[PDB]
């Protein structure tokens, strides 16, 4: 699949007549509950970090782009991956780097004195012409050139960055609420509480260890060799949701106790009404849009391009593995041109681009 | 949109198609280059 | 108990009368930790890493290595209070007024009555059939062929050194033992 043919637009032709003719199968094949445990996975594994990445985002952002945007633009873009694109098993999601290229631009915007979301429209245009530009000469060829070794060092940092992440969260959370003789009984709750807390991070820690002892003990019971083996397996395949809902009702009747939960927008609004709205202007919101930024637009595009290129190529090469059994192929001219044109069509409703994460 | 904006010869949609269709040029002549070159 | 308030002025001496924070949990968290410690450095100990010499001392020292993070944690832990081991001060009796080290037959206050001299015997029969069945299924389990024990054991003598170290241990007014299986 990645052999240059020398026609234009010839890998995209090729990666449609791979993959679509698979389409009936890819209906049919989910009629399984080990897909549906997958749903009820991948569900928590990606609103978790998009509110996460949604918030610092409306924080460095003086709340251009939120969660509800964030929400919006990962929703469509994966409904869209879902249905036309050649690997679906590729989550479409924000990143980290992604939200410091953001920080980066934010920043520049606000020393130069430009509207950073029209800047990012124009970011998006220019992202438009270069995938299409990519695609056309068929520039993903290049990444046979990415043997294991690119693929498991970056798969291993990943790994390495997002255990990090983990602790740090956790870390963080101690630190709020640090371990004290005394505590003030009387500090206000909303939005958020200003001062520490008793209990907190020691329950916060005991239901993150007891989170993850039973989706371990789950895990090997999936293998183990008790139970029957329709059962063993129909518990093990739902082992992660078995092991949400026991931790949440064991969360859920200490009252007392006060414990960090999910947050998410009231409504399918903007983040900040003054802002934006839904549609950007390219030509300007406040004050006319500079004619120069719309031409050295490119180079963050590019940035922006690389980023994502390596990102879902990497990501795509380690999920397609021969050795993993893939035995309906993957398409990567298809799915970096549908994710880089999704990320620009959203830079023009303001919505954040993405890219497919590799956890 | 929201608030108060600044009025624009173009309006988005208008702005967008223009966007669109001068991107769609300059695709259809770099193909065309392209297309020339590796024959002569 | 978790709650949302707590009294910050709770008098700590001898123990606390009343709910502090952060107390349960940690406790928690410190047996859990040792529990997972001791169970990973014993899956160490039969594990494919280190060479084989340290990885065997490090697997018999798996318990103590436990307990000494374990211990080494609670203690960067000032403020949290967590229960500790007590014991006494000295070698003392533990009341002074109720008796001595060594307790007179005939009696400390008042005069022991003659019937209970003799009626004594079937609670020491109680105490003996408790003490012997503790202590010989004990003996059967720690000295099964199966678990390679190639010294040999003697029932008799233990039984019988048991015994007479508990009646010994009752004149000078000390518990009973027995050999517990755990
Ligand atoms: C609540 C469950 C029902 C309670 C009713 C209690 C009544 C009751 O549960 O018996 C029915 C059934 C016995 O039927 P049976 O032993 O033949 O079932 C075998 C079992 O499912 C194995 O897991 C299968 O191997 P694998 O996994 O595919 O590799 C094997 O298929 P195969 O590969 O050899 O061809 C099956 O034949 O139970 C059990 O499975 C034994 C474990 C019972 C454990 C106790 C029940 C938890
Ligand atoms: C801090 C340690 C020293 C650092 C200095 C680093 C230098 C350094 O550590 O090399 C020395 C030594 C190599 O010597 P070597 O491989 O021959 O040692 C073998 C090893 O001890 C096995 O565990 C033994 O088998 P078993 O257990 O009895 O069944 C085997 O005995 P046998 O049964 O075959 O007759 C031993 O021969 O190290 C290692 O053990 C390999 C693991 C190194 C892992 C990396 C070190 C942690
Ligand atoms: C990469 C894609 C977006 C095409 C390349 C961008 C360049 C060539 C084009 C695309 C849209 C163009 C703009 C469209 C409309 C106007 C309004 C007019 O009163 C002044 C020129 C101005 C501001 C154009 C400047 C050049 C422009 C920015
Ligand atoms: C919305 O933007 C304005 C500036 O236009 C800013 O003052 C305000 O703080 C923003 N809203 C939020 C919630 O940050």
């Amino acid at each position: 699949p990645l052999q240059q043919t020398g026609q234009l637009f010839g890998g995209l032709v090729r990666d449609i007549r791979r993959r679509y003719p698979y389409y009936l199968s890819d209906i049919t094949d989910a009629f399984s509950p080990q897909v549906l445990a997958a749903v009820i996975f991948i569900y928590f594994a990606a609103l978790s970090p998009a509110i996460t990445f949604g918030g610092l985002l409306g924080e460095k952002t003086r709340n251009q782009m939120g969660v509800s945007e964030l929400l919006i633009s990962t929703a469509v873009q994966g409904i869209l991956f879902a249905l036309l694109g050649a690997q679906p098993l590729l989550v479409v999601g924000f990143s980290g780097p992604l939200l410091v290229f953001e920080e980066a631009f934010f920043s520049f915007c606000e020393t130069n004195g430009l509207e950073y979301i029209v800047g990012r429209v124009w970011i998006g245009f220019w992202l438009i012409l270069l995938v299409v530009l990519v695609v056309a000469f068929e520039g993903s060829f290049l990444v046979r050139f990415i043997s294991r070794y690119t693929q498991e060092i970056f798969s291993f940092l990943i790994s390495l960055i997002f255990i990090y992440e983990t602790f740090s969260k956790l870390i963080k959370i101690f630190q709020d609420h640090p371990l004290q003789k005394t505590y003030n009984y009387n500090v206000l709750m909303v939005p958020k509480p200003q001062g520490p807390l008793p209990n907190t991070a020691l329950l916060s820690l005991v239901l993150m260890a007891g989170t993850f002892f039973f989706a371990m003990m789950l895990r090997k019971f999936k293998n183990s060799s008790y139970f029957p083996g329709k059962l063993r397996r129909v518990i093990g395949d739902f082992g992660v949701p078995i092991s949400i809902l026991i931790m949440v009702l064991v969360d859920f009747f200490i009252q007392d106790t006060y414990t960090q939960k999910l947050s998410v927008p009231d409504g399918f609004k903007v983040s900040n009404s003054s802002a934006r709205g839904w549609v950007i202007h390219p030509l300007g919101l406040r004050s006319e849009f500079p004619i120069w930024m719309m031409f050295a637009s490119a180079l963050p595009a590019l940035l922006v391009f690389i980023l994502i290129f390596l990102e879902s190529q990497i990501t795509t090469l380690i999920v397609s593995k021969p050795e993993r059994k893939m035995v309906k192929g993957s398409g990567f001219h298809l799915d970096l041109l549908l994710v880089v044109g999704m990320g620009g069509v959203a830079a023009l409703f303001g919505m954040p681009w993405l890219s497919a994460t590799t956890v | 949109g929201e608030r108060v904006q600044l009025a624009h010869h173009f309006s988005e949609p208008e702005i967008t198609l223009i966007i669109f269709g001068v991107m769609a040029g300059v695709i259809g002549t770099i193909l065309l280059i392209s297309y020339g070159i590796r024959r002569l």
